[PDB]
């Protein structure tokens, strides 16, 4: 009725602070590991060159 | 009566690099057109 309640009350602030920091850490990780991926596609010049070769030119 | 001429000697065929008009179609095909010009010059030097 008296002791354990008081010590729980004393614990509350530190735990709240640490959990807030942990959540911030996880969202920070979410944004950190995002990168824009630029894909590379076969240049159409080679396609045009192959078309010319097929024509026997 | 000195030397007249070397019939063996032949003037090499002077090659001129082919020019393409500067349009958007040329920029898209710049690499391809350049390859054709290089092939043309190689053919002229070697003969065929």
């Amino acid at each position: 009725d008296i002791m354990v309640p008081s010590f729980v009350y004393n614990k509350l602030p530190v735990i709240h602070f640490l959990q807030e920091k942990r959540a911030e850490q996880k969202l920070r990780r979410v944004l950190d590991e995002t990168y824009t991926e630029w894909t590379e596609e076969l240049d159409q010049a080679h396609v045009t060159d192959a078309i010319t070769r097929s024509l026997n030119i | 009566r000195a030397d007249e001429v070397d019939y063996t000697n032949l003037p090499a065929p002077k090659p001129q690099k082919t020019v393409w008009d500067d349009n958007i179609e040329t920029e898209v095909l710049r690499k391809y057109l350049d390859g054709l010009s290089q092939y043309d010059m190689e053919e002229a030097k070697y003969g065929v």
